[PDB]
DNA sequence: CGCGGACGAAGCC
DNA sequence: TTATCACTGGCTTCGTCCGCG
């Protein structure tokens, strides 16, 4: 019931996701600093690939009022009536008079205080609900403190509509806790197998028209980067995913597309300058029945180095997987796919020739 | 401990340098290079016997050579951070820029310190800044066991002594 | 009147620098991260600060303080600095955070 | 008769439990601050696996049901020590920004800037269970069997659920040591009162350190304690901890058998 | 839709791009330090051949005011009126009063704070826009705090003009978010296949007029070089390039010419001293429809050496390409062109006899 | 029509 | 260079209103 996926994937001079100053995020793990890719960024990359591939798109936005106003304006409403109606849409919900709004900024509709995570057709449906009550909104816009008119139950029922991404990753909305959905996927922070020092690159920007001052004395800012073999891990709690989507077939399609996306996507951090697009060197899917088990402790002892880390990392994940299967006996269906052929890697179960074949076999096995 | 042999290297060398031109030129050709590299073997003949983990030996060779590659204008217990801050306040070097170079060295590894270090230290000794080479040596030796600790000491010493030097100019 | 004057100029310097250490710690951690330090900072601070005060009132000798002198003597500066370094020690590690933490520690010097 | 368990479970970059602020809970011990996961949080998780797996031994083994009124047995005869890191750990800040999907004719003014604190380390976990009170209160010795065996495996397997969807901290303990002691429970916590130095990892080093402390305490007090330990490494022997076992459930079986 | 190009190219004693101290940039990759040529530098060389060859010229400058002043002065304006008019050109744009300017230097127009990246004829049109409002400028030069007069919409529309270089690599102007163009090309950092230690090169400069002591002393500084077989990689996201240029035909000329430039150009950093002009030993273009896949993990294990790395590198890229088509099945149209004849290199697809033939076939194939 | 559950009334600036 | 910077709650008794059965 717990599909867990392990992966080793090298990235060369990538710097995919930066802190506020441009340095790659680092973990002092095992006593040694190791650059890491934050889980939320990669989770976003996976959800964008999954939504792009399955066609259903979810929207996490803080500025819903402006968007509903644009749709109502395309429905034939005047601009001011569209703005007042969308304000009614967000005002008619929540315990108190309404959803908290940020200070109004000149010329634009106010942004909601909290981010919303709902499918696009749900936004269109909110526009329709605000549309059928056109006269009530028209009369209430004249009042100094307009109150919510739209039915609260209908709007709350529309905000409960679930996308595949919400079923898989979950959502949270504090003012309306009935709509909050628990995520079915756990996404670990991808860290390097070996300790990596941040390498500093000194770059300059050339001024094209010649000037004496332009060259000689002038110097240009230094930008940080890093490279390494990241270890990646993720869980999918199948019973919760089946409860969220409801049907088991949609859960199967969601999981398969998710795993394939998980392998395929890359966070895109300064990629127009580094081109770090790369496939994982090793993938290990397991269908665990008792509990998901990450193999991050296998690499808590940093690798020494001087020689290529991929082979040593694969052998270490293999060896650690064997020892865990001995120490924790289980009937979990294991399986792997690797590019190197130098080793058989006996503990990782039955070998599959390709990543899609592996994913299909494993997901079909659950 | 280590500091004892380091002091032997500082007097010896510093004494074997200004008092020798061929040895000075034979040891200076190996600044910022591994002791393993053939190009510095001409240096072992002077420094090899005092090497008291492996990181050390790299430390002694390093400093010794870098200490030896200075211009004559620079030839003839504080750390390196305090020396840098006092060099900023006194000699008027750039503060904000020496600042980023300090912040880049404090992250390096044992092999990175010896490749990022020569520009700031040799340029620091340029314009006659005082540098206690013995402490620097033991510091380069301290990268093998506590890299982050020594880095933190260097940076802290720099900012603290910069602040105190600015406040004492009241 | 002089004994009370010493007590006032003491409690004054004391909490005043203490809260200045609060703003210090708090801001420090933020600008660093662009805070967990304030809670532990105050804990050790006041816990270490009561006996120093009680030594000042009884005119006993306290390090960094001069016995029988009307001025505060900046004893609580040395206490607050010791507490501050005891809390922020392990985080003056990465060079950036070390830069902020010390540049805000300088203020407690008075 | 008290059976106590010591585990050296490591956790990657995670924030399993946290303070009223974002930072994880920390105990300043040995002069070095070190992250901890409080006892009640891990214990509540244990309570959910034990009670879930059992389908009133839960008001006996653990003190009292949270949602039930006191039934004159509020104590539990189970003592969870607060897990704390073997080494000193600086809280590692993770700066994160929520992305605004709809974009105006301006660029990247993201939805939400923030920074949350996280940390990783090798926690030294510890617990003891008072068999005698458990037998006197439950009655049937077989109920005691399932309670202690099932409780022990639960002790190993579970991990608290806190910020786990953002960090997958699921893991198995690297070392487990169950010592059926008749004299008194002893925690090997002071073995790590001097935080271990870093840069090479800690699993092996922590294992051997715990071995030294077990050797010495057994020297000062030689006892009839039945012991045994299981590890995920076969490279190093730890003679002071007892006989080696191939696996965790085998060990738990041998020690529950040893108790009766 | 993703044209990705791989290339192996050796460089002898090159030192193509230096840090602040003259040492070649290095990556500690795979645990071993390997000299690299930064992506931005080579990207500049490629953009200069493409812009120079295709006729469209782009200008990245911080001192636009000075150039516009030169054009308006050639249009018959007085120098002071030309300066005031160009200042009006940059003052009339942006939310606030104007584009931020760095402090003015005596006798020359101040340089703008941020770099502008626009085609040369666009500069000429801006000069014309400043020209037709000559009287407003004449009146406006006398005030103490002169304000912007030129229409903001027209200038912003002129700044939106895209060059081929802008269409291909994209641009950024923080002050004018309407002009930002997302780049269509990802350019990876070329690193060495094998580990390379920096080779210090002692050099002296002879003083021509004889001095007896100087000859015996003979002391001068040592500048450090390096050599090796670089791996190079780049992507072209075709749908985005078609979106930038608009037309598909211009995208074809831009892509084909770009690939040819990518093979032909060399950064020229310190070449009059070391003639490092070299063609890649191997080129492998693939047209991936799902995703670009870099082959950098193939060379994370540094090659041992003592014998020539070219053959072993080509054979390794071959083996890894085979393994990826096995692990990741796809219909991407592959193809290669190589100088060595010792191997057939079956996995790199259909072989083409020459680089222009390969580029033409592949670009026509997309 | 009955029962259950949820929110409000201050005290408070 | 510029834009962005969350919510929610851990008080008192009872009554009334509303949703449900």
């Amino acid at each position: 019931t717990f599909v867990d996926i392990h992966a080793i994937q090298t990235l060369p001079y990538s710097n995919i996701n930066r802190d506020d100053l441009g340095s790659p995020k680092t973990v002092v793990y095992g006593g040694k600093e190791r650059t890491r890719v934050s889980s939320q960024s990669w989770k976003r990359a996976v959800r964008h690939e999954v939504e792009a591939r399955l066609g259903d798109k979810a929207v996490r936005t803080r500025r819903i009022i402006s968007e509903i106003a644009k749709r109502l304006r395309e429905r034939g409403w005047d601009a001011d009536l569209a703005d007042a109606g969308a304000r009614q849409v967000v005002l008619s919900v929540g315990k108190k008079s309404g959803i908290k709004l940020e200070k109004e900024k000149d010329s634009e509709a106010p942004a909601t205080s909290v981010l919303f995570y709902l499918p696009v057709p749900a936004i269109d449906e909110l526009a329709a609900i605000a549309d059928e009550h056109r006269d009530a909104v028209a009369k209430e816009a004249a009042k100094k403190t307009p109150k919510g008119i739209l039915p609260a139950d209908r709007i709350t029922e529309v905000l409960k509509s679930r996308n595949v991404s919400v079923n898989l990753f979950g959502r949270m909305l504090a003012e309306l806790p009935s709509t909050e959905v628990d995520g079915a996927v756990q996404f670990a922070h991808a860290f390097t197998v070996h300790g990596t020092t941040v390498e500093v690159d000194f770059f300059t920007a050339v001024d094209d028209i010649p000037k004496e001052n332009d060259h000689g004395s002038g110097h240009m800012n230094a930008g940080q980067f890093s490279a390494g073999t990241f270890y990646r891990y993720a869980n999918v709690n199948l019973d919760r995913l089946v409860e969220n989507t409801g049907d088991a077939q949609t859960a199967r399609t969601a999981v398969a597309e998710f795993l394939r996306a998980f392998l395929s996507t890359v966070p895109s951090g300064k990629q127009n300058a580094t081109a770090a697009m790369t496939l994982p060197d090793l993938v290990h899917i397991a269908v665990r029945f008792d509990r998901p088990i990450s193999f991050a402790p296998a690499f808590e002892t940093a690798l020494y180095g001087s020689d290529g880390y991929t082979l040593r990392a694969c052998q270490e994940l293999n060896n650690y997987a064997e020892r865990l299967r001995e120490v924790w006996p289980d009937d979990a269906i294991r399986g792997y796919a690797t590019v190197e052929n130098k080793t058989d890697l006996a503990a990782l179960g039955e070998r599959y020739d390709s990543y899609p074949a592996l994913i299909d076999a494993m997901v079909a096995a659950a | 401990y280590i500091l004892q042999h380091a002091d032997a290297l500082v007097k010896r060398v510093s004494k074997l340098i200004v008092n020798e031109p061929a040895a000075r030129a034979a040891l200076r050709r190996g600044v910022g290079l591994a002791p393993e590299d053939p190009r510095m073997l001409a240096a072992h003949r002077v420094v090899a016997p005092y090497v008291p983990v492996h990181a050390v030996e790299r430390a002694f060779y390093a400093v010794a050579a870098i200490m030896a590659a200075q211009p004559r204008s620079a030839r003839d217990r504080p750390n390196l951070g305090v020396s840098l801050a006092q060099a900023v306040f006194d000699k008027g070097l750039n503060a904000d820029s020496t600042e980023q170079r300090l912040h880049l060295i404090a992250r390096q590894n044992l092999d990175g310190v010896h490749r990022h270090l020569p520009r700031l230290v040799l340029y620091l000794r340029s314009d006659q800044v005082h540098i206690d080479w013995g402490i620097l040596i033991r510091d380069l030796a301290r990268w093998g066991h506590t890299p982050r600790h020594v880095a933190r000491e260097w940076v802290q010493d720099y900012h603290r002594t910069l602040e105190t030097l600015t406040r004492q100019a009241e | 009147a002089r004994i009370v004057r010493r007590i006032t100029l003491a409690r004054k310097a004391a909490e005043a620098l203490g809260r200045r250490l609060e703003k210090a710690c708090k801001e420090a951690w933020k600008e660093s991260n662009s805070g967990p330090w304030v809670q532990h900072g105050m804990s050790r601070y006041w816990a270490k600060a009561e006996p120093v005060f009680w030594n000042i009132v009884y005119d006993r000798p306290a390090q960094g303080y001069t016995p029988g002198m009307a001025g505060p003597g900046n004893a609580f500066n040395l206490v607050a600095l010791a507490a501050y370094d005891e809390v922020t020690g392990p985080y003056c590690e990465r060079p950036r955070v070390a830069k902020v933490v010390e540049r805000h520690r300088s203020t407690l010097f008075s």
